[PDB]
C-alpha cells in the first residue's frame, strides 16, 4: 500500500547530527526540476539554479515550470520526496518568513534571502547548500512582485536624495506582524539583466500602446460600432493634450514584450490553508495546480 | 516482483479492516470504543473547522450557504468569517424589499462592524474577500463552530443526506434559457464606478459556459453599461485609478437539472432562493476582467 | 406643457422625475414610468415646478 | 441528475472496412472533442467535422473548440470505442498526430490544425461524407504565435488596400516554430475577429492612458548610456523624438503598476486560451508522452 515516491540519496558522508538537522524539515516543500524517479541531491532545490550573474525574476519563471514535492520521509542513506496531487490534503511547514492564517491563498516564491543571516543556518555541505523557496500568501506576492519592480524602474536616476529616500520607503514593507525587508535589485549602481529585460520589455509595451493606438481607433471610428469605441479615443485625444512591414514589425514587437511579461503580471495559487497547527510553524494545505 | 504481485487484484479498503481493529488484535485487547467501524474513512469531501461569533449565524443554522473570509484592517479581529447573506447589505443588485429583509435579521453588534469595515477602507471588495466555500454543520454556542467544505460534494456523516447550496434569488442570474447536462456556477463582483458610489453588484452566475475566454466574451456583453461607468469616470476624474471592472471566480459546479427555486425560514423570515441540491465545490482565484 | 405646432398648451400636468445616475441630470417619466417623451419633440416647451419652490422652464 | 459518464462509448453506423478499423487501433490514446457527454453517442457528434463551414473561418473553429469536451480514447475494438473524459490533476498518456515536436516541461493547447485539406493527405478514417477530425495538441510558444499572428492579421487589414492585404496574408501564414514549416488555413475577418480587436484595442488604448510619468520615459533616458543589441533592436520601431524625475510618488506607483498589470493581462488572454496538458516525459520517438493536468 506505498505511494509514488521519489527517492533522493546524498553523495556526500552526512554526519548524524546532520541527519537531525534534515529531520526537521518534513512538510518543507522542495522543488524538482525534472519528474525522475531516483535523483541525485545536486537537483534538490534552488541551488542547481543560484546565478550571481541574473537576477531574481528568472528565478521567478525558471520556479513555474518545476515540479514541487514534499518531504515524505527523511531516514539513512535515501530520503523520501511525495509529489502532490490536485485535490489532496497536505501539511507544508511555515518556510517563509511570514505568519499565516485560516484560508490564506498561498504561492510559491524564490527567497528573497540567501547567504549569512541569522536564521538561515539551512541544511549545508561543502559545496552543496540547501535552499528552500518561500511560500507566500497571494497579496503579499503581488504586493512583493510590485515593490521589486517599480525599485528596478528606478534604476538610473539613483544619483538624487528623493529616488534613494523613494527606495528605502519601497524597500521595506509592513504586514501583519511582520517589519520584512526585501532585497534591492540593482548593486553597486548597476542593473542585472532579467530586470532590465523587465523594465525594458514594460516601457516598450508602454510606449508602444502610447504610440499606435491613437491611429488604430481613429481608423476604428470609421467602422464604428460600439458607443464604447468612440468615448475610448476622446480620453486619448485629452491625454496628448510609416512603412507596413514596419507596422507589422512594431504590432509583433508589442506581442513579444507581452509574452515576456506573463511570469510577472500573473501567478497561480498553489496552497490554500484549511487549518493552520497552533505556534504557525505548520498548516494544512489542499493542493491547487 | 514476481509474476503474482503484479497479477495481484487491486485493493479494495471496505474488504480489509481498520489500522486499529488490527493492532489491536495482535495484542488481544477489548475496550469500550467500538473500532470495527471506523466514520469518515470514505469522505472525498475535503473539509475544515471555524470559529465565529454569534452576530453572524442568522441564516446560518440551515447547512448549506457559501461562507466568505472578509478582511479587516486589525490586529486581532482582523479575519473575519461573513455568511453571502449578510454581503447583501452591500449590492446594490438586490432590491429594497429583500435588503430590508435580511438587514432586520442581523441587528447584532459584529454584522454592522463588517457592515462598515466593508466601507472604510480605499481598496474595492474582492481585495478583501476570500472565499472559502460551503458550510455542512453548525454547532450553536456562543462562538458558534462551523465545518465548511473545500473541494468536493456536500454530505451529511454517513452521507444519509446531501445538503443543498443556497443562494438569495437577487444574486441569481442566467444568460441562457436551455442549460446544458451541466453548468458550472460563478462569482461574479461586477462594479459600478458612478459619482456618489462605488458599491458593486453582486451576481451568481450558473452557465454552461467552460473556458474563460468564452465568458468573458458574453460577460462584457452583459455588463457593458459597467465598462461605460468605468470608462466614464476614468475620463471624468483623472489622477485616480480605478481598476477591474469586474471580477469572476470559479465557485464550482452542478447537474444543471436539481436546481430548483426554494426559500429557507429563519425568525419566521421567508426569504426566497435558489436551491442547487447537487453542489461541488471547487474554488478558484478571484480572476479579473475589463 | 406649451406646445407651438398647434398652439395647443396644457396646464395641469404631473410629473415623477428623479436623477440619472449615469450623469448629473434629471430623468422625467410619468407615474406610470413612460419616460415622458416631449422633450425630444422640437417644438414644446415646458416649466418645471419643484415641491421646494425650484424652478425650470426648459426648451 | 445522472452523472457525467467517464466511460463514453462511441458507436458506429457505417460498414467498417478493415482498413478503417486498422486506422482506428492507431489512435489509442488521443485527444477528441465531443459535445454531448452521453454514454453511448453515435460517430457523428464524434469529432470536428460536425462544425466544419464553407466559410473555412479558422477563428470561428477555436471559437468552438474552447466549449467541446475533450476526452481519450481506449480500448478500440468491433465498433466500439471507449472514451474517458478525465478527471482533473491526474496524469495519463496522450499521443500526437501533428508533425510538431515537443518537449520537456513546458505546457500544451488545443487547436484546430494547420494546412488542413489534401495537402498532407490524410486518410484518417473517411466514410460517407464524414471525416474523423483531430484537433492538434500543440505547445505552448506555438500556441501563442499562432493567436499573436491572428491578431495581426486581423488589426492591419483595416483602412488599407487589398493588394497590402494579400502582400500581407503571404508574409503572416508562414511558422518556422522548431524545424518546421506551418501554414494557416484562410485567416478571414469575421465578427469574431472583430469583437477580439475591440477588446485589443481597448485594453491598450486604456493601459496607454494608464501609463506613468516614468515608464514612458525609461528607454528614453536609458537609451542615451546604454548599449546593447536588445537595447538597438527594439529602438528601432520607434520614433526619433542630466534630466531630473517629475514627482516620485510611489503610493501611486504602486496603483498605477497594479492597474497596469490588470491591463496587461487583459491583453494577455487573448492569445494565452488555455493550458490544456503539462507533458512531463516523452516517448523517444515522440509519438507519445505521458502528462499531466488532464481535463
Amino acid at each position: 500500500a506505498m505511494e509514488a515516491n521519489i527517492f533522493c540519496t546524498f553523495d556526500h558522508k552526512l554526519s548524524i547530527a546532520d541527519v537531525g538537522k534534515l529531520t526537521k524539515l518534513v512538510a518543507a516543500v522542495v522543488p524538482i526540476p525534472q519528474r525522475l524517479h531516483l535523483i541525485k541531491h545536486y537537483q534538490l532545490g534552488l541551488h542547481q539554479f543560484v546565478d550571481h550573474t541574473r537576477g531574481y525574476v528568472r528565478l521567478r519563471g525558471l520556479l513555474r515550470n518545476m515540479t514541487l514535492t514534499l518531504m515524505r520521509r527523511v531516514e539513512g542513506n535515501q530520503i523520501l520526496l511525495h509529489v502532490p496531487t490536485h485535490g489532496l490534503l497536505y501539511t507544508v511547514l511555515n518556510t517563509g518568513p511570514v505568519t499565516w492564517e485560516k484560508g490564506d491563498a498561498l504561492c510559491v516564491l524564490p527567497p528573497l534571502f540567501h547567504g549569512p543571516l541569522a536564521r538561515e543556518n539551512l541544511l549545508t555541505l561543502g559545496q552543496w547548500e540547501l535552499v528552500l523557496p518561500w511560500i507566500v500568501p497571494m497579496p503579499l506576492a503581488l504586493e512583493i512582485n510590485q515593490r521589486l519592480l517599480i525599485m528596478g524602474l528606478f534604476s538610473l536616476d539613483r544619483s538624487y536624495e528623493e529616488v534613494k529616500a523613494a527606495v528605502q520607503q519601497l524597500q521595506t514593507i509592513t504586514f501583519r506582524d511582520a517589519t520584512f525587508t526585501i532585497p534591492d535589485p540593482v548593486i553597486d549602481q548597476h542593473l542585472l539583466i532579467d530586470m532590465k529585460t523587465a523594465c525594458l520589455s514594460m516601457s516598450m509595451v508602454a510606449n508602444l500602446a502610447s504610440e499606435l493606438t491613437m491611429t488604430y481607433v481613429r481608423k476604428l471610428a470609421l467602422e464604428d460600432s460600439s458607443m464604447l469605441l468612440v468615448k475610448c479615443q476622446e480620453l486619448l485625444m485629452r491625454l496628448d493634450r510609416v512603412s507596413p512591414d514596419d507596422e507589422i514589425a512594431r504590432l509583433s514587437a508589442l506581442f513579444v514584450m507581452l509574452r515576456q511579461l506573463d511570469d510577472l503580471i500573473r501567478e497561480q495559487v498553489v496552497f490554500t490553508v484549511c487549518d493552520v497547527s497552533p505556534d504557525n510553524k505548520s498548516a494544512t494545505c489542499i493542493f491547487k495546480g | 516482483m514476481d509474476a503474482r504481485a503484479v497479477a495481484k487484484r487491486p485493493r479494495d479498503p471496505a474488504d480489509e479492516d481498520n489500522e486499529l481493529v488490527t493492532a489491536l488484535k495482535a495484542k488481544r485487547e477489548v475496550n469500550t470504543i467500538s473500532v470495527r467501524y471506523l466514520y469518515h474513512a470514505d469522505h472525498q469531501a475535503l473539509t475544515a473547522r471555524f470559529f465565529v461569533p454569534e452576530g453572524l449565524v442568522e441564516f446560518e443554522a440551515q447547512p448549506g450557504a457559501l461562507l466568505i473570509r472578509m478582511e479587516t484592517g486589525c490586529d486581532s479581529p482582523r479575519h473575519l468569517y461573513i455568511s453571502l447573506y449578510l454581503l447583501g447589505i452591500r449590492a446594490s443588485n438586490v432590491s429594497a424589499s429583500t435588503r430590508c429583509l435580511l438587514e432586520s435579521v442581523y441587528t447584532a453588534s459584529a454584522a454592522r462592524a463588517a457592515l462598515q469595515w466593508l466601507d472604510l477602507g480605499p481598496h474595492l471588495l474582492h481585495r478583501r474577500l476570500e472565499t472559502l466555500g460551503c458550510v455542512k454543520t453548525v454547532s450553536l454556542g456562543i462562538t458558534s463552530l462551523l465545518t465548511c467544505v473545500m473541494r468536493g460534494y456536500l454530505y451529511n456523516t454517513l452521507k444519509t443526506e446531501v445538503f443543498a447550496l443556497m443562494i438569495p434569488k437577487d444574486m441569481y442570474l442566467t444568460w441562457e434559457e436551455t442549460r446544458g447536462r451541466l453548468q458550472y456556477v460563478y462569482l461574479i463582483i461586477v462594479y459600478d464606478y458612478d459619482g456618489p458610489e462605488t458599491r458593486p453588484g453582486i451576481y451568481v452566475l450558473t452557465s454552461s459556459i467552460a473556458h474563460w475566454q468564452t465568458l468573458v466574451d458574453v460577460a462584457r456583453g452583459k455588463f457593458a453599461r459597467e465598462r461605460c461607468s468605468f470608462v466614464n469616470r476614468r475620463i471624468t476624474r483623472p489622477r485616480q485609478i480605478p481598476l477591474c471592472t469586474g471580477v469572476i471566480q470559479k465557485l464550482g459546479w452542478c447537474l444543471a437539472d436539481d436546481i430548483h427555486t426554494s426559500f429557507l425560514v429563519h425568525k419566521e423570515l421567508k426569504l426566497s432562493v435558489v436551491r442547487l441540491d447537487n453542489f461541488s465545490v471547487e474554488l478558484g482565484d478571484f480572476r479579473e476582467f475589463v | 406643457v406649451v406646445r407651438c405646432v398647434r398652439a395647443q398648451v396644457d396646464l395641469g400636468v404631473e410629473v415623477r422625475a428623479a436623477r440619472c445616475p449615469r450623469t448629473g441630470l434629471w430623468i422625467v417619466r410619468d407615474r406610470r414610468g413612460r419616460l415622458r417623451r416631449w422633450l425630444s419633440q422640437p417644438e414644446v416647451c415646458v416649466l418645471y415646478v419643484t415641491p421646494d419652490l425650484d424652478f425650470y422652464w426648459v426648451l
